[PDB]
């Protein structure tokens, strides 16, 4: 042995289970919801790669909370995870506006605070879970996997439930072309201390660059093309850089691979954030990934901010593109801006 | 988690609110915004520690304020760590936000992430410029405005506790919420309302919760947040910004370690993290 004493070892991190929950209703590109949007064209739709997308229908009980409760309860039951065995719950929600607190705070309606984790832990009976609400916009699923992994590695949690819930439609200005790509959805994943080496987070790399912070914001403003006595709302806002996002996700992937001691040729499959086909392709070509090594999934879902990555991971697993034992890279960009990449050795992941 | 340096910058303007959860607290005026206080607080910490902005590995923010964050007072997102990175020139940093976390919980989580990733210089910042939130005039509850910067070196050794409030153990404490303003008419109107029901025993229950949690680490001296004026000199309190003077006193006294305790008004719990001190 290397020493007479034994070396400490960080715990292996198992990605144990994943599920998503999407809106029941889908909206096509010629749906009347876009009737007040100017400057649309088939070239616009063909460019961004979205053919249909979902928006939560709160009148029918769909919102950022209710669909998470449904998905998390399903995943806990399917994965045979006792509620009291969850040590930490990490939630993200890119819209500042939340709308439902279940049976915990039943009289609260539209709200800025609190966020989700504490109320969700009470709703689900996660009596031992430390609740945390984190924000890294479209990279939040990766941030939460990184936070969970570090807690598990250092022996500070044995089971961590991760939630991303995107009610972006409550910030979209449907008098503006800025409303036409983003969409709603939810994802839930369970990470645990591994009992073997079949699964682990081999390395990750996160970095940020705020040079173009002002380009993509949430701003209190009137609609872009208002009618009548329009009121100010919090709206996604786009202000007027070409190579910035194309190059920085490969930078993050290269750093993560270097930290893992691997090259791109060692990677079986890639999972990317899904902002636009040209961007995914640029990221893939920047790291050496062939089209047979990743999926484009925004076509039928829209761009679900932080949920695009977990949805695409789930799709790849469900369709057999990603298999037990695979090494994968997950990577994306986020407004702010932020970039994240992770190199995983995957075992068996429960899709439920 | 080692605290290398502390920076703090508060408005000179204080406002008194009556009520059981009232007090005299710093309050931003006019269209003052958070960055005008956060940037000098951060630079004060970096200067004390002799750490250059380019050496910052990680910036984690905590700020509830829905507007008045930066030069464009109407921007709410992305959150203030990002424009902070830009104006500081922290060009190597990763930035994220821990939303409505307490500072103690954030420090514990960040110690864990940052030590795991091998970071050496981490900035955890807390601030408010809360003109966009209506105070709770029924209870007197308001947020303190200002900025606190903690420049930290992770160790992975910080310990953590989440504890109950004191007082009547059968008392169900009613939490803070910030509902959205449903009647925004002008861009400068309040965006939300602070709602923290008037609960006369809450300030003492928080202090009792602090004392109980401190008992888990009886060897340690400790610092705490004071969110309420009740029973404080002149009714004055600085919320989480109260921590700055206490941390600086600990440095003057050459303490090597201490316990830092936060009050989380959303969870109605207290949370403590153990720290090393420069």
């Amino acid at each position: 042995a290397e020493n007479l004493y034994f070396q400490g070892h960080m715990h292996k991190v198992k990605l144990a289970a994943i599920t998503c929950e999407l809106p029941a209703r889908s909206y096509e590109n010629d749906d009347p919801v876009f009737a007040a949007v100017p400057d649309l064209s088939e070239s616009w739709w063909q460019f961004w790669g979205v053919n249909r997308r979902g928006y939560f229908d709160p009148r029918n009980g769909e919102n950022e909370f209710s669909l998470v409760v449904r998905a998390a309860e399903r995943l806990l039951r399917s994965s045979d995870t006792a509620p009291d065995s969850v040590d930490m719950l990490i939630c993200s929600a890119s819209s500042p506006i939340m709308t439902d607190a279940g049976d915990v705070l039943p009289d609260l309606r539209g709200r800025l605070y609190p966020r989700m984790a504490n109320v969700l832990s009470k709703q689900l009976g996660l009596s031992r879970a430390l609740p945390l609400d984190s924000q890294m916009e479209a990279a939040s699923f990766l941030l939460n996997l990184r936070l969970a992994a570090s807690m598990i590695r250092q022996g500070k949690a044995e089971k961590v439930l991760v939630v991303c819930s995107e009610y972006i439609s409550n910030l979209l200005d449907f008098t503006s072309r800025t409303s036409t790509l983003f969409a709603d959805g939810c994802a839930v994943a369970l990470l645990t201390r591994g009992d073997d080496d079949s699964c682990d987070l081999l390395a990750s790399a996160e970095h940020s660059d705020a040079t173009f912070y002002e380009v993509a914001t949430g701003r209190w403003r009137l609609p872009e093309n208002p009618t009548g006595e329009a009121k100010p709302r919090l709206y996604f806002s786009l202000f007027s850089m070409a190579s910035f996002v194309p190059t920085n996700v490969p930078i993050a992937m290269r750093r993560a691979l270097e930290k893992a001691g691997l090259g791109s040729d060692d990677i079986d499959y890639f999972v990317f954030h899904q902002p636009a086909p040209f961007l995914v392709k640029a990221w893939a070509e920047g790291i050496g990934a062939r089209p047979e090594q990743y999926q484009l999934t925004m076509g039928d879902t829209g761009v679900m901010i932080s949920v695009s990555i977990p949805y695409t991971l789930m799709t790849g697993l469900r369709e057999g593109k990603i298999r037990p034992g695979d090494r994968i890279v997950m990577a994306g960009a986020a407004t702010g801006w932020g970039f994240a990449a992770q190199v995983w050795q995957l075992g068996e992941v429960l899709v439920c | 988690m080692l605290i290398q340096a502390v920076g703090v910058n508060l408005p000179p303007s204080y406002v008194c609110l009556e009520g059981p959860l009232g007090g005299e607290r710093p309050r931003a005026q006019g269209d003052e915004m958070l960055m005008q206080r956060l940037l000098p607080a951060v630079r004060e910490a970096l200067d004390e520690a002799a750490v250059k902005p380019e050496e910052i590995d990680l910036i984690v923010g905590l700020a509830l304020s829905p507007d008045h964050l930066i030069e464009n007072r109407d921007i709410m997102a992305p959150k203030i760590g990002h424009p902070l990175q830009k104006v500081l020139g922290a060009n190597r940093a990763h930035v994220f936000d821990l939303t409505d976390s307490s500072l103690a919980r954030a420090l514990y989580v960040v110690d864990t992430l940052a030590s795991d990733q091998g970071y050496r210089n981490v900035l955890v910042v807390r601030g408010e410029s809360s003109q966009g939130l209506e105070v709770d005039s029924e209870s007197g509850f308001a947020l303190a405005d200002g900025a606190l910067a903690l420049l930290c070196r992770p160790t992975g050794k910080a310990a953590f506790r989440r504890g109950a409030l004191g007082g009547d153990p059968a008392q169900e404490w009613l939490p803070l919420s910030i509902p959205l303003n449903t009647d925004i008419r002008q861009v400068g109107d309040v965006k939300g309302h602070l709602n923290l029901p008037a609960q006369p025993g809450l300030p003492e229950a928080v202090r009792a919760g602090f004392t109980r949690l401190a008992g888990d680490f009886p060897q340690l001296n400790w610092v705490r947040e004071e969110w309420f004026g009740q029973g404080r000199p002149d009714g004055r309190c600085l919320g989480p910004f109260e921590l700055a003077s206490q941390l600086r006193a600990a440095q003057r006294d050459r303490l090597d370690e201490l316990l830092l305790i936060s009050f989380d008004p959303f969870g109605m719990v207290v949370e403590g993290v153990t720290l090393e001190l420069a």
